[PDB]
């Protein structure tokens, strides 16, 4: 609710779609992204919490 | 059969005005006592309970609207209406004891006789509501010569809203209200108010903003504009609603009649008759408070704003011009 | 399906239900919902 | 190229949650009594008002509470190459020949209905 | 047809004082503060050297 | 019963100096925005709409001053204003403590303008706050109206000009003032003069020809007191019109025309709100009065 | 009764809507006196030392 | 131009001149300070980065 | 087909390929004429460049 505070004007939801976008590409096939990271138990974890 | 009629000693004697408030010297500093309605500061507490402001939700203004009571043919008031109109009386000649003419705003369209697109909704409604027109005008046979010299506004007094209709099939018997918000009749503790059609009502303050004080008051006023349609005389009657006080309204009016000024005055370059000088006149329909939203309603279709918490305060009819 | 206001014996719950509500009615969350303010928010009346 | 050179500033926004800290005690509150008053008496409602009086002393002299940019949740400024267009600002500043101003003023430039990115920024020309 | 749960929210008040904010403050309970005009607390400050 | 009272937060703590001014003038009607206990100080002047880098009109300034509600001053705490309000239809103490002073009595009549004398005397600004409180004047309305004569006056022989001591002074009975115009908008204070040529040339059509004979009776030789302004001379065009024959029902179809556009200049020349005294104090400057809206 | 009684309900819950309203009016308004007096990290630090 | 201990405190509880709107379309001026939360660290260091 | 002084860095980051931008969540809510300005509307710039 830190981004709808304000109310969904079109200012907000050009922030929002803007992190759809942003989301799908960095964080998606977490569970395959993992399985070649430093960290792996890490990022899982904090991507399933 | 007396617990029938003890219930008419509950409730007359708790409904009076309240008495005048005289005590006699010899009993001493007791009438302060007497003064409960002016104190205006009720304590409050950790947690307030109704049981603790019970005595602050007793004392209420005297509010009481005053009643008309009108007998009416029931060729003129159509037998359904939506019972929060705007009503008008009508009056020549005392011809008989007891026999009243009320005019609604689709009534009054049908005898104007202006045209169909500058009210292109109601001119549906009050057709169907009405025959062609003269079902009316056989009881007002000057239309042709009231609106010439320009007598018509001189003969309305407006009355205020419907509260009640009790229809037989001859004779309508018609209860207005003046004076205040009149108490609904069939459903019992509810306020009747002022219903105007859409289409009549043209709104006035109205802002990108592109800032105009909030305040309590915002005034319906009526209008009433002679004109001629088809080389014939016709009336136009509109609605507004500001509260920008009086002063400036009637310079608000002018610039909604710019175009219908234009094109009378281009007629009487060549004849000038002193009695066709005369335009238009404005009243006061009463006051309606701030910020109430007039809720769009719909009936058959006929949209009809309705205004609550509405009084009804009438006015003269001023030329403007 | 038809919503009504009737005066019905309404259940209280633990869980609040007030996390975006302004922005979740109007625009659409879920159908059929209507907003009542000030002395409009009550029981009103029974009448069968 | 024309003869000159330019500099170009900008406005960045960046929602950010903050953690405050305040030492303890360090302002004396003082709390009075609510009261009702009754005003706006109508005939569909009657309004209330409850009303409640605070006085805040601060006790110490020194600081006591320090706030921190935490962490970024958001920039919201795009940080777009728009420029401010000066015509806006100076409406009534123009050239001599107004058939010229009007040329000028078509080579150049509520006109957007909806923006992609994030909320428009204007850039200045130095 | 059938109603199958009639459900409402309870808005639970929290008071300021068993809020942890109170313990960067000091409460005290004034019952006429619409009569004061103006608080006061002044300050001695000895330096020695 | 229902309750009145404003009380103004303010954010800063006022300065010895400005707080002098406001306990002077503890009894003052002034309006305000917003009908509420709670309110912003740029509410509470008249400056929103007559500021000095803006040029103020005083018709806007008075068409503004009838939309507004209207609040008396009870007491200045050096923190927060504290303000009674006025509604239809409440009686209310008032008292006048407006520096160009006149003399009331019992049963007299009042009304509110624009300040049209002195600004700076009736305008205290607020350097800590920023924001300048204009405070109204209440003028009783034959005096109420005789400021209003001259300033339709003055901005109908300002535009002949594209001199002051006909056009700038108001005229009363043992006194002479000055009205202030140094920068004046024209341009709401002229629509008003727009529509009185709207009235008044029509009023010109339809003169009656026997109250014209009337002056060409009179004026030649009777002389009144009241008639000095022809000066003991006729009009050149008087005795232009009333080449043709009088008749009676012609002049009584005219004279009810004449009668009803002299209900229409009632609109033109509205003052603000009314106030109705029916007691007032000499000594104290106290009164008692009637708030009427219209 | 049963709509008296109903009616009472509704005028407390509009009553017990002012003064849990006003409890928030607390934790706002001793939040933005803090929040007055708050300076940042940034230059508060070195002043400290 | 005054001493810095007063430019503390005039940071935190004065919202220093002309800001910029949040969350409308363009950059506007905010001249409603009644919401505004906005904190500028480029006056008191006078820098543009 | 595409005219052959094209941007190739237009290529690059994940847009339509029409040349502008066809995002309708951004604007107004049911404003049919102000949706279509975003697609068709050569006055204003797209609003991806």
């Amino acid at each position: 609710p830190v981004y709808s505070e304000r109310g969904l004007k079109k200012a907000v939801k050009s922030d929002m779609v803007s992190m759809f976008k942003a989301h799908l590409i960095e964080h998606s096939f977490f569970l395959d992204k993992a399985e070649l990271m430093t960290r792996g138990k890490q990022y899982v974890l904090t991507m399933l919490s | 059969q007396a617990e029938n009629a003890a219930r008419l000693g509950r409730q007359v004697l708790g409904l009076l005005p309240p008495p005048t408030h005289r005590v006699s010297l010899t009993r001493g500093p007791e009438f302060a006592r007497g003064v409960r309605d002016l104190l205006s500061k009720y304590a409050a507490s950790t947690r307030p309970t109704v049981g603790s402001l019970h005595e602050a939700l007793r004392q209420a203004p005297f509010r009481q609207p005053t009643y008309g009571d009108f007998l009416v043919y029931s060729q003129t008031f159509s037998p359904q209406e939506p019972l929060g109109t705007f009503l008008f009386s009508f009056k020549q000649e005392d011809n008989g004891s007891s026999m009243d003419m009320l005019l609604t705003p689709t009534s009054l369209f049908m005898l104007s006789g202006m045209e169909a697109a500058k009210a292109p909704q109601t001119h549906k409604v009050a057709g169907v509501w009405y025959g062609s027109g003269s079902g009316l005008a056989d009881f007002i046979p000057n239309l042709s010569e009231l609106m010439d010299t320009g007598e018509f506004h001189t003969l309305l007094t407006p009355v205020g809203p419907m509260v009640q209709s009790v229809h037989s099939t001859f004779v309508t018997k018609v209860t207005s209200a003046m004076k205040g918000v009149g108490l609904a009749r069939d459903e019992p503790r509810a306020h009747v108010g002022l219903t105007l059609p859409c289409d009549m009502l043209v709104d006035l303050d109205e802002s990108c903003p592109m800032r105009e004080p909030a305040g309590l008051n915002v005034t319906i006023y009526a209008s009433l504009v002679y004109l001629r349609v088809n080389q014939r005389p016709s009336m136009a009657l509109t609605f507004f609603q500001s509260g920008k006080g009086f002063a400036e309204v009637v310079a608000m009016i002018k610039d909604h009649f710019t175009d219908v000024i234009r094109t009378k005055y281009i007629q009487l370059r060549h004849e000038l008759y002193i009695n066709r000088l005369v335009f238009g006149a404005v009243c006061t329909l009463g006051t309606v408070p701030f910020d109430s939203h007039p809720v769009h309603q719909s009936l058959n279709s006929l949209p009809v704003l309705v205004f609550a918490n509405f009084e009804a305060a009438c006015g003269p009819w001023t030329v403007f011009l | 399906a038809t919503l009504e206001q009737r005066p019905f014996p309404y259940l209280a719950t633990e869980a609040n239900l007030l996390t975006q509500i302004k922005e979740s009615a109007a625009d659409g969350l879920f159908k059929s919902f209507q907003l009542l303010l000030g002395k409009d928010a009550r029981e009103g009346s029974v009448r069968f | 190229h024309p003869g000159f050179a330019m500099t170009v500033v900008r406005t960045d926004e960046v929602l950010a949650e903050h953690i405050l800290y305040c030492s303890r005690a360090s302002t004396s509150m003082f709390v009075g009594l609510p009261s009702v008053v009754r005003r706006e008496v109508r005939s569909d409602a009657v309004t209330f008002e409850i009303t409640h009086e605070i006085a805040s002393l601060h006790t110490a002299l020194g600081y006591s509470s320090v706030i921190a940019p935490a962490h970024v949740a958001a920039i919201t400024t795009d940080m777009g190459v728009h420029c401010q267009d000066l015509f806006m600002i100076f409406p009534g500043d123009a050239y001599q020949d107004r058939q010229l101003h009007d040329y000028i003023k078509m080579k150049a430039g509520e006109n957007l209905p909806g923006l992609s990115h994030g909320q428009l920024a204007t850039c200045e020309i130095i | 047809e059938a109603l199958l749960g009639v459900y409402t929210n309870v808005v639970e008040f929290v008071k300021f004082l068993e809020t942890a904010l109170a313990a960067a403050c000091v409460n005290t309970e004034f019952k006429d503060l619409r009569r004061m005009i103006d608080g006061k607390i002044q300050f001695k400050i000895s330096m020695p050297t | 019963a229902l309750d009145k009272s404003i009380v103004v937060n303010l954010t800063s703590r006022l300065f010895a100096d400005e707080l002098a001014a406001l306990q002077s003038k503890i009894g003052s009607v002034l309006p305000l925005g917003d009908c509420h206990r709670l309110q912003n100080i740029q509410a509470l002047g008249l400056g929103c709409v007559c500021s000095r880098e803006t040029s103020p009109d005083y018709i806007q300034i008075m068409q503004y001053l009838s939309k507004c509600t209207l609040a008396v001053l009870e007491e200045v705490r050096p923190d927060s204003l504290r303000l009674t309000r006025m509604d239809p239809s409440d009686n209310l103490q008032i008292k006048n403590v407006y520096a160009p002073f006149f003399q009331w009595d019992s049963n007299t009549q009042l009304a509110v303008l624009p300040p049209l004398f002195s600004r700076k005397d009736s305008t205290i600004v607020l350097e800590s706050n920023g924001f300048d409180i204009v405070f109204p004047m209440v003028v009783p309305q034959q005096l109420g109206h005789a400021i209003l004569q001259q300033l339709l006056v003055y901005h109908i022989y300002s535009k002949i000009s594209a001199l002051d001591l006909y056009t700038t002074n108001v005229s009363f009975m043992g006194r002479t003032y000055r009205l202030d115009v140094d920068n004046t908008d024209p341009r709401t204070a002229l629509r008003v003069l727009d529509d009185l040529s709207m009235y008044l040339c029509i009023l010109s059509a339809l003169v009656p020809r026997g109250c014209l004979r009337l002056l060409t009776a009179l004026v030649r030789h009777d002389r009144h007191p009241l008639t000095e302004v022809f000066e003991g001379v006729v009009p050149d065009e008087v005795t232009r019109i009333d080449l043709d024959q009088l008749s009676v029902p012609d002049d009584i179809t005219r004279m009810r025309v004449m009668f009803s556009y002299l209900q229409s200049l009632s609109s033109i020349f509205n003052l603000g709100p009314r106030l109705h005294v029916y007691a007032y104090s000499a000594e104290t400057l106290a009164a008692s009065c009637w708030y009427s809206p219209r | 009764f049963t709509e008296y009684a109903g009616a009472i309900k509704t005028i407390t819950s509009a009553l017990q809507f002012g003064m849990d309203a006003l409890e928030r009016g607390l934790v706002d308004t001793v939040l933005a006196v803090k929040l007055r007096h708050a300076p940042p990290v940034f230059i508060l630090k070195t002043l400290g030392d | 131009n005054r001493g810095l201990y007063t430019l503390v405190n005039e940071y935190s509880a004065r919202l220093a001149g002309a800001p910029a709107t949040s969350t409308t379309d363009l950059q506007y001026v905010v001249v409603n300070g009644t919401d505004v939360f906005l904190d500028q660290p480029c006056h008191m260091l006078q820098e543009a980065y | 087909p595409t005219p052959v002084t094209s941007d190739v860095a237009y290529f690059q980051t994940p847009s339509n390929p029409r040349g502008r931008a066809a995002c309708v969540v951004s604007c107004d809510a049911y404003s049919n004429e102000s949706a279509e300005r975003l697609l068709y509307d050569h006055s204003i710039p797209d609003p991806a460049y």
